[PDB]
């Protein structure tokens, strides 16, 4: 539902000790997205820390992480569907059509 | 031994046979009255504390507790002749000790201090709840009799043995489940309150183990002081530091009193004695049936300020207050009255708010910066490692009948003002951030001391031009008391001659003789001094409830509405459904001080002629015309 | 001892008042449809039962189930083997010492509490009938564990001639009971000085579990026994309640008696309901007729379509009240809270709007991340109420955009991503930019930047301040009658008993009328609203060419159809008509004009 | 606790040595048989559970024949036996407020 | 009612904390430095009269050393010895102390080289006299301290490699390690 | 101390102070003095169905062994009484002391010249639901009057304490006059059966020594139009010492004032101890009464 806690494409090293001596990189949200589709909302109503994550997963099919453990390149075939809203009401026609949301053009 | 049997006999007469201060039987009065509430408490009078101490101090510091266990069983037989049959009703009393001559605090505890009476202060930090305590250990053998009597267990020492008086084997002593009464047990850890302390350093920690009838007297956050003993029981196992020949302290408390203030006394105001029975209550009636009292009382409140009348009248009204009155299955009614002082930088507005803080029973003084929106009301302090997100209050939930301050923290004005104007509107407010959705109760009172940007008449233009507040938060109050002076010869000396005489106000007989000197020095005009004046306030707020009539109330409806019309047709800020609810309330605050439950005619006109002038005088140059209006109202 | 058993099997097969023979006449009725439970009634049970309780007060924790063995031996008399044991449910009512006298004289005595239940745990199991094997000697026995002193009433011994502790718990022939550890909270009104409320714990049996939802008034009667957990000073234990019977108030899952609905149908045929509620809802509110009608339709709602495709419509309405201080938008909101079936009241400062909907934290056991908290998940089926929609800009708007309009959230925090259901209904009451200037300027300056929240709510009232010299004096005549004298409490009690409706009658019939009928509007109305909108948009269209901007879009046009469906739930008619719908637009046509002026 | 039905006397042992002879015991691991063991928690289908609670969960032990079949996020439908295990009330003494009857599903 | 102590002061030579190894055991060595992170005031024992309640528990035993929770020498009558003890609070005088950490001065630190430190017990009237935050001097008796691994709930580095030799005492086989610490008698603060 | 076996040793606290209103007070000493004899036991919620039903027989004995030593010393003999009781086999023990109390209150509540007709049709109708109270068939309506009764006294005592503290009783010369001009809850004074009880409470506030002027009062109240004013008189009372023949003197005077001018005076109510008056006639009423000494 696009609630943008850190976990949208990562693990955050959640292991829960897995019965005293097993550490597991638990799959957050990309094991479900593989050869499928996702959808997230409210892009401009987000913090910074999700936007750096959507940079990586778009330029590259994979995430690779080493939080307190193992570097691992796990693969992902994803396809986002976006939904955002303009800022200043009905101001699209009397100004530039561009910059109308002014989220970074790294994604545009 | 056996000579202590005579000691109990010798002190018992040494207690009840004598009463100080011209008789009237003081010690016989404390006992029968705390029988009538059935609440298990006694005291020690101050003037014969020391004479009961002088031949008993060497039998205080030598043994403080076993003297008390034999001190207790005489107080049964003290009241037993007076009230019989305190056996089927809870069968238990234990004494308490009043104030003691000792100043010191947590920094000074030596080995010479232990196993003795100690008095110390601090702040109560995070506490636990109430559990039951065993306190009477019935021991259980397996083969022989499993009933060894309900024992006399100690404090946290876990007293047990292997084998005695049944056999010598390793059949362990166990439990069974009948006729073992339980007391309660509430461990409050204590931090040193950062008041009288050489600053720039850390707090220090202790432990307090309460007793049965002393449970949950304090709250998590005020300052207290305890009158405990100094028991040092531990086996010698410790685990934050290594094992060593070291012992840890445990203060078992004996009594508890509240936040004290103005620590300058010598023979009084050290205990909230608050017992008004034969002489005091007979006196409090005949001080209430006089015909100039509310004219005398409000002149007698602020002892050291020669100012104009109305501000004293309103600040008399604020701590008196009306009624949080009940209602059926419908909306409740605000039982609080909240005033606002507008002043000049240089009149005495900062002092009347200070002076009422002592004279009230409970208070708080959140002033200036640091008033964070979460900080006043409740907050959620996070958990330790095996704990849960609990709920810790701040200012308001402590201060049920007290004081805050909002003058002009201009940057932090938009931060917290959205948390105090919903304390009156949505009265009894609480919140649900990241936790539980509850709602506490807080029928608090607000006073404030706002400050215009520069001078008091920064404009002929109205109050919305003068203050930086907007309308709705301003509209919660009852009256905007405003001050003024430009130039006056005779009025200035009436302050100037007044203020200089105040700076001129800078062993059993002698302890009494200093008191009459302390009594005469307040009695230059004798305006009913503070030795008795605060004492009837506390039951003027918890014992009397006023009611109204009908035949005299409707005469002010046109006096409201035709004044509502002139104020709406000509208005800076408007009156609404709000103000009239304060009109009837500050009326009945006055009649609450006649101690009489009724509302008269003599008060409604007095209550009106407080509000109307104090509204209209803040308007403009166009005020001389409105004074031609109000004498028709009078 | 025994023989008490003979004092009760010879007591419940004959206790009666005058020729009704009641307890056999309900146990027979209770062995049939499977419940296996009892109740007790009045005084002689009390009259001689104290004469049994003068030998049961010593331990009402082991000879309470000595009742329980008896009624099975009267049960088999009404059979002629598959026979379970029974349970007990009690009743007593004198008062409610809330949370004060709780250690001195109240260990193992019968207590009565009034509280608000907040938190349920997941279910569990303890056994009541076991089978036991010695290891190398192979003894077989069976022990029953009925009532408790939490675990370990008795233990398993060493005697089978085989080795020490040779005993094991098979799972082939076993029965089980379930416990709860639901948490109880003090009702927040009874002890105010300066304190914060405390909390206890309790368990129960299966044929009285799952009978409470969090957020209700409740009363409860039971024991005050003591367990001792070994996960702090001397050997101290903890308190808990062992409950017996919840003779609660209503649930506030639609089963009830029939004489309730008889009067309801006798009232619903009298066609004066729409006007008589507006006087009888708020007995403390001067008039305000346009606003008052918006509240009764908000409380009941419309419907929900799961129509044979994928998508769905949202069957709900959400109102706003913005206006000057001193126009009773505040104290009106406490009034909807008690009358609602389920209501919360979080009306202040947002309360960390990210932690309004969901919270996750580390765990004391197994160090895990599971879902615990929320303001919305508690409040489903009913209505929330919040305020101050000026000075919250942080997260309050970004938290309600998803929570409204589709009512389907999913938390994407470190653990789960689950779409939990939501069917909520919101309500708000803000302030404009000090009121008067927004009614003395260009009609902008309401929300600081964005109107996108304002398109998401349909109904908006804009109250104001008049100066009519005859309506104030009546109001000044009104509130002194309601403040002191309480004469209208005698007046409204006099017009109650034949004409008006009190508060406890309104609540019970709303949950009945919502949960029975399912309306639909008639296709004759389809021509009516279509002809209505084209000039409504045109009345807006003539305003934009005059360089007047802001907001009306099409959510309101699909909101009027829920509004006309609302009074169809009130009349409980399975259609909708034209005198039905013309009064409906008469509420909204009035609120279209104030959207312009 | 894997035979699914019979509560036999357990063998609290990992590996024995020195059978009743003077021969150093050797073990053939090619002729020693193995099996796997995997637990998985199942939430509630969050549409048909009515709105008065969060989703609950129980767990299921399956065997080799249908492992790695369960991607997280599948509408699964299992069927098995209902089963309790574990000693509740005797394995520690005084045993106050500790359930000792874990719900399990040993299914197919 | 009489309890004393011996307070030397003013030896000539003043060392630094990096010069304390071999000859410095049982010596007297004045030490400078600065102090940080005090602690509170608890009591010590040095002598008890605990004894077992076998026949008579009035044996004033000896040897209140670093593991002194067992008075078990020379019982009064021919009774059962080391069967119990009852540490009464009524007859054994105590003495009060606090444990503090010190640190090296600022005009001697060669580089920023994680400036090392040690700990010190002060036990007489020296209590609450070292205000934390001053350039301070000390008495000088150096001392080692073990842990005896008492009856409590428990019993990177190759620490205790010395202590592997320290096994096989008459009580249980473990490894008793050591650490150099400090006992003082008399404080001064010139500065 | 009444209705105890039915219930409320709680609201006994009021009408224990009624009994102390028979002694020397109405609130002052008793609200201390009651707290030797009463809160000795905190009064429960569940076993109080058993303790002040059953083992108050340990406490009725205890009052029986309290007031025997309050007998040669206190000597106040308004408490111990012989009385009478009945039972139904089950359904609790109900005596006849409290039973007449339920019948009075249930007769009260339980519901030109156009208002008096719709007032007179009420009292006949609510009479009728009391006459059928003498079957076993009324059980759950029997307790309805019971819970009605223990608020009506709490209602009537709520205003009796008001008119005392107003201090509007004036001993003019012969009687004392009180006019309840307006207070709260005036509706419960149309039906005259409450008024004799209000006097029954008011005749006992003045049941101290009063060794001169043992004369009862005349009250006044109004709820309805044209000042109907159902004025009434009481009887003087004896503190259990009737030797003098004190029946009534007012009805002799009630013939006199009714015979004078017929200027809107009414005796249409049945009992002669109650009449009506006009507002402008009550002030010349008393002037005719302060001189016409007919006792
Ligand atoms: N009328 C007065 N009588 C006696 N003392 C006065 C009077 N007016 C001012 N003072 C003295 O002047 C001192 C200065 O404090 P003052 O009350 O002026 O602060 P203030 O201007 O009220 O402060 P703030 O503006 O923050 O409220 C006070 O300590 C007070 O004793
Ligand atoms: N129309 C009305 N009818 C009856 N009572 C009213 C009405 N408007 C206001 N009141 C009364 O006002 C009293 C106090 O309400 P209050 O002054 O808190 O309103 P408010 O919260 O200030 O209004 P707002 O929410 O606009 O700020 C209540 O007792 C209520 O009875």
């Amino acid at each position: 539902t696009g609630r943008g806690s850190s976990g949208v494409g990562l693990t955050a090293a959640v292991t829960t000790d897995r019965e005293t001596g097993e550490r597991r990189l638990e799959a957050g949200a990309m094991v479900l997205a593989d050869r499928g589709v996702v959808c997230i909302d409210e892009f401009d109503k987000m913090t910074d820390v999700d936007r750096v994550a959507i940079h990586e997963v778009m330029e590259q099919q994979t995430v690779t992480i080493a939080k307190a453990g193992i570097h691992t390149t796990l693969n992902a075939r994803c396809s986002v569907i976006a939904a955002a809203n303009p800022v200043f009401g009905q101001y699209d026609v009397n100004r530039d059509p561009h910059q109308n949301i002014a989220l970074p053009d790294s994604l545009l | 031994p056996n000579v202590s049997r005579t000691i109990a006999r010798e002190l018992k007469s040494f207690l009840l046979e004598y009463t100080d201060e011209t008789g009237r039987s003081v010690y016989g009065a404390r006992i029968r009255t705390l029988g009538e509430m059935n609440s298990e408490s006694l005291e020690v009078n101050y003037r014969h504390l020391a004479e009961s101490k002088a031949i008993l101090a060497l039998f205080l510091a030598k043994c403080p507790e076993e003297m008390l266990k034999i001190f207790d069983l005489v107080a049964m037989e003290a009241t037993e002749l007076h009230y019989p049959d305190y056996a089927r009703i809870h069968s238990e009393i234990h004494v308490r000790i009043s104030d003691f001559p000792t100043i010191y605090s947590l920094r000074e505890l030596r080995e010479s201090n232990l196993s003795s009476l100690v008095r110390v202060t601090g702040v109560v930090t995070r506490r636990t709840g109430v559990f039951p305590q065993l306190k009477y250990v019935k021991f259980n053998c397996l083969k022989c009799g499993s009933i060894l009597g309900p024992f006399f267990q100690d404090s946290n020492e876990e007293i047990r043995i292997s084998f005695c008086t049944n056999c010598k084997s390793k059949g362990p002593f166990r439990v069974n489940g009948e006729k073992t009464v339980y007391r309660n047990y509430q461990r409050v850890t204590l931090q040193e309150a950062p008041g009288t302390v050489p600053p720039g350093r850390l707090p220090r920690h202790r432990e307090v183990i309460l007793l049965a009838d002393l449970v949950d007297v304090s709250k998590p956050g005020e300052e207290v002081e305890v009158t405990g003993i100094y028991k040092n029981n531990y086996d010698g196992n410790l685990n934050a530091k290594n094992g060593f020949p070291v012992f840890a302290t445990i203060i078992e408390a004996n009594s508890i009193k509240r936040r004290e203030g103005n620590t300058a006394n010598e023979g009084e105001e050290g205990l909230d004695v608050f017992s008004w029975t034969e002489e005091e209550e007979r006196e409090f009636r005949k001080i209430s049936r006089d015909r100039g009292i509310i004219d005398k009382i409000i002149s007698s409140m602020a002892p050291s300020i020669y100012g104009h009348r109305d501000i004293k009248t309103a600040v008399a009204c604020s701590l008196f207050g009306g009624v949080p009155k009940n209602v059926n299955g419908k909306h409740s009614i605000r039982g609080d009255i909240n005033v606002l002082l507008l002043g000049d930088p240089g009149t005495a507005k900062s002092q009347i708010l200070k002076y009422v803080e002592k004279t009230a029973h409970r208070a708080v003084f959140a002033t200036g910066q640091g008033a964070s929106a979460v900080g006043l009301t409740a907050s959620v302090r996070k958990d330790p490692i095996t704990k849960e997100w609990t709920l810790e209050g701040g200012a308001l939930v402590l201060a049920d009948k007290g004081v805050c301050l909002i003058d002009e923290f201009d940057k932090m004005n938009d931060q917290d003002r959205t948390s105090i104007h919903e304390a009156m509107e949505q009265q009894s407010i609480s919140i649900s951030k990241a936790g539980i959705v509850t709602t506490l109760q807080a029928r608090c009172s607000i006073i404030a001391a706002a400050n215009p940007n520069g001078g008091r008449y920064n404009s002929t233009l109205p109050l919305a031009q003068n203050v930086s507040l907007t309308e709705p938060i301003l509209s919660r109050f009852d009256i905007l008391c405003v001050v003024r002076d430009l130039v006056d010869e005779e009025a200035d000396e009436r302050l100037a001659t007044f203020v200089v005489d105040s700076h001129v106000r800078s062993q059993l007989n002698a302890r009494q003789r200093r008191l009459q000197r302390q009594r005469k020095k307040e009695e230059e005009i004798s305006p009913i001094p503070q030795e008795l004046l605060m004492k009837y306030i506390h039951y003027a707020r918890t014992k009397i409830y006023p009611k109204l009539h009908q035949m005299d109330m409707d005469k002010v409806s046109r006096v409201y509405a035709d004044l509502r019309r002139e104020s709406i047709s000509t208005g800076s800020f408007p009156i609404t459904v709000r103000h009239l609810e304060s009109i009837l309330r500050i009326a009945e605050s006055f009649a609450k001080m006649r101690l009489s439950e009724f509302v008269s005619s003599y008060d409604l006109d007095r209550a009106i002629k407080v509000v109307v002038d104090s509204f209209v005088d803040a308007q403009k140059v166009s005020v001389r015309r409105q004074l031609r209006r109000s004498f028709a109202i009078y | 001892n025994t023989e008490i058993i003979k004092s009760f099997k010879n007591f419940i097969l004959e206790f009666r008042l005058d020729s009704q023979f009641i307890y056999r006449d309900q146990l027979r009725n209770n062995i049939l449809v499977k419940n296996y439970s009892l109740t007790v009634n009045m005084e002689h049970l009390i009259g001689y039962n104290e004469d049994i309780y003068k030998k049961l007060s010593d331990e009402p924790s082991d000879i309470i189930p000595l009742f329980e063995t008896a009624i099975t031996q009267v049960a088999k008399r009404i059979s002629i083997n598959s026979l379970p044991t029974f349970q007990l449910i009690l009743n007593s009512n004198a008062n409610q010492i809330p949370l004060r006298d709780l250690d001195s004289e109240h260990v193992s005595k019968i207590v009565r509490l009034s509280g608000i239940i907040i938190s349920t745990s997941v279910l569990s199991s303890r056994a009541t009938y076991l089978s036991i094997m010695c290891r190398n000697c192979r003894h077989t026995t069976s022990i029953t564990i009925n009532n408790f002193n939490t675990g370990n009433t008795v233990s398993l011994p060493r005697s089978c001639n085989c080795g020490p502790d040779p005993y094991i718990i098979i799972h082939e022939s076993s029965k089980f009971i379930d416990q709860q550890f639901l948490k109880l909270q003090e009702i927040p009104e009874l002890v105010p000085v300066g304190e914060m409320p405390r909390n206890l714990t309790m368990t129960c049996d299966r044929y009285l579990t799952n009978k409470v939802i969090p957020g209700t008034r409740v009363t409860i009667v039971g024991i005050y026994s003591i367990y001792n957990s070994k996960n702090s000073g001397v050997a101290i234990r903890t308190p808990y309640i062992k409950i017996l019977g919840i003779q609660s108030d209503v649930e506030t899952v639609t089963m009830f008696t029939e004489e309730e609905e008889e009067e309801f149908l006798q009232l619903s045929r009298n066609p004066k309901l729409y006007e008589i509620l507006t006087n009888s809802i708020a007995p403390s509110i001067f008039g305000n007729e346009d606003i008052k009608k918006a509240i009764v339709c908000l409380l009941m709602g419309g419907s929900k379509k799961i129509l044979p495709d994928g998508m769905r419509l949202r069957g709900d309405i959400n109102v706003l009240l913005l206006g000057d201080p001193g126009t009773a938008k505040s104290q009106l909101l406490k009034f909807v809270e008690k009358v609602s079936p389920i209501a919360v009241y979080t009306s202040g400062k947002g309360s960390s709007a990210a932690g309004l909907t969901a919270s996750v934290q580390r765990d004391p056991m197994t160090r895990e991340f599971y879902l615990e908290g929320g303001a919305m998940v508690l409040a489903d089926g009913g209505v929330v109420c919040i305020d101050e929609f000026d000075k919250m800009r942080d997260e309050d708007r970004v938290a309600i955009h998803e929570a409204m309009e589709q009512q389907t959230i999913s938390i994407a925090k470190a653990g789960i991503t689950t779409v939990l259901n939501s069917r909520t209904s919101v309500l708000a009451a803000a302030n404009p930019i000090y009121g008067r200037y927004d009614d003395l300027k260009s009609p902008g300056d309401n929300i600081d930047f964005q109107t996108t929240i304002l398109s998401r709510f349909d109904m908006i009232f804009i109250v104001k301040d008049d100066h009519n010299e005859e309506r104030d004096i009546s109001i000044a005549n009104h509130v002194i009658n309601i403040h002191t004298g309480n004469a209208n409490a005698m007046q409204n009690q006099q017009e109650e008993n034949g004409s008006e409706i009190s508060i406890e009658k309104m609540k019970r019939y709303i949950t009945y009328c919502r949960l029975k009928c399912a309306p639909r509007l008639s296709p004759q109305a389809a021509e009516k609203l279509s002809s209505n909108f084209v000039t409504i948009r045109k009345q807006l269209l003539i305003n934009e060419l005059e360089s007047t901007e802001r907001p009306i879009t099409i959510r309101q046009l699909e909101a009027i159809i829920r509004i006309t469906e609302s009074l169809a739930k009130l009349e409980l008619s399975p259609i909708a008509q034209e005198r039905h719908v013309d009064e409906a637009i008469r509420l909204f046509q009035a609120s279209t004009m104030d959207a312009a002026s | 606790a894997t035979t699914t039905l019979t509560t036999r006397i357990p063998t609290p042992a990992i590996y024995p040595t020195e059978d009743t002879e003077g021969n150093k015991l050797t073990t053939e691991y090619g002729y020693s048989t193995f099996i796997d063991h995997q637990r998985i928690t199942v939430q509630e289908m969050p549409e048909m559970a009515p709105a008065g609670q969060l989703p609950r969960s129980i767990d299921v032990i399956l065997d080799d024949d249908l492992v790695d079949k369960t991607k997280p996020g599948d509408r699964v439908n299992v069927v098995g036996v209902f089963k309790s295990l574990g000693a509740g009330g005797m394995n520690q003494s005084n045993s106050n407020t500790l359930i000792g009857f874990k719900t399990l599903i040993l299914g197919n | 009612e009489r309890v004393f102590q011996i307070s030397f002061f003013n030896l000539p030579t003043v060392h630094r904390i990096r010069d304390i190894r071999s000859e410095k055991i049982g010596s007297l060595l004045s030490i400078s430095g600065t102090v940080t992170r005090t602690s509170e005031v608890r009591p010590e024992l040095y002598k008890a009269s605990f004894t077992c309640d076998m026949c008579r528990a009035i044996v004033d035993n000896v040897e209140q050393s670093f593991k002194y929770t067992e008075p078990t020498f020379c019982p009064n009558p021919s009774c059962e010895n080391r069967a119990f003890w009852t540490l009464n609070v009524t007859r054994s005088r105590f003495l009060d102390w606090q444990k503090v950490r010190i640190q090296e001065n600022a005009n001697e630190i060669p580089t920023g080289s994680m400036p090392r430190t040690l700990d010190v017990i002060l036990r007489g009237d020296s209590v609450e006299r070292a205000k934390p935050g001053d350039r301070c001097k000390f008495t000088g008796v150096e001392i080692v301290v073990p842990d005896v691994t008492q009856l409590g709930l428990p019993g990177k580095t190759t620490e205790g490699l010395n202590s592997g030799v320290t096994g096989l005492r008459s009580l249980g086989v473990r490894d008793l390690t050591y650490k150099i610490s400090f006992l003082a008698c008399h404080v001064i603060s010139i500065g | 101390l009444f209705l105890l076996r039915h219930s409320s040793l709680y609201d006994s606290f009021y009408y224990s102070n009624y009994v102390n209103a028979k002694l020397s007070l109405w609130n002052e000493n008793g609200k201390k003095r009651l707290h030797k004899m009463f809160a000795r036991m905190g009064i429960p919620l569940s076993t109080a169905q058993e303790t002040w039903l059953y083992m108050d027989h340990s406490i009725k004995r205890e009052l029986g062994i309290i007031f025997d030593k309050n007998l040669d010393r206190y000597g106040l003999q308004d408490i111990i009484r012989d009385g009478f009781v009945r039972t139904l086999g089950y359904r609790g023990s109900i005596s006849a002391s409290e039973f007449v109390e339920a019948l009075t209150a249930l007769l009260e509540v339980g519901n030109s010249a156009q208002k008096l007709t719709n007032l007179r049709k009420r009292w006949v109708s609510n009479f009728w639901l009391s006459w059928d109270a003498l079957d076993d068939r009324k059980v759950e309506l029997l307790n309805r009057g019971i819970q009605l009764a223990q608020d009506l006294q709490r209602a009537i005592f709520n205003t009796g304490v008001a008119i005392l503290e107003k201090k509007l009783i004036k001993h003019l010369r012969i009687y004392r006059l009180c006019v309840l001009q307006d207070g709260p809850d005036l509706d419960l004074y149309r039906n005259p059966l409450t008024l004799l009880r209000l006097g029954n409470w008011l005749i006992e506030c003045c049941a101290e020594s009063e060794d001169k002027q043992l004369l009862p009062m005349v009250l006044a109240s109004i709820d309805e139009n044209t000042d109907t004013y159902l004025v009434a008189g009481l009887t003087p009372r004896y503190p259990r010492g009737t030797k003098k023949p004190i029946l009534n003197n007012f009805s002799m005077a009630f013939q006199q004032i009714t015979a004078e001018t017929d200027a809107k005076v009414r005796i249409d109510n049945f009992e002669s101890s109650i009449i009506e008056i006009r507002r402008e006639d009550l002030s010349p009423f008393l002037e005719k009464l302060t001189l016409s000494g007919l006792l």
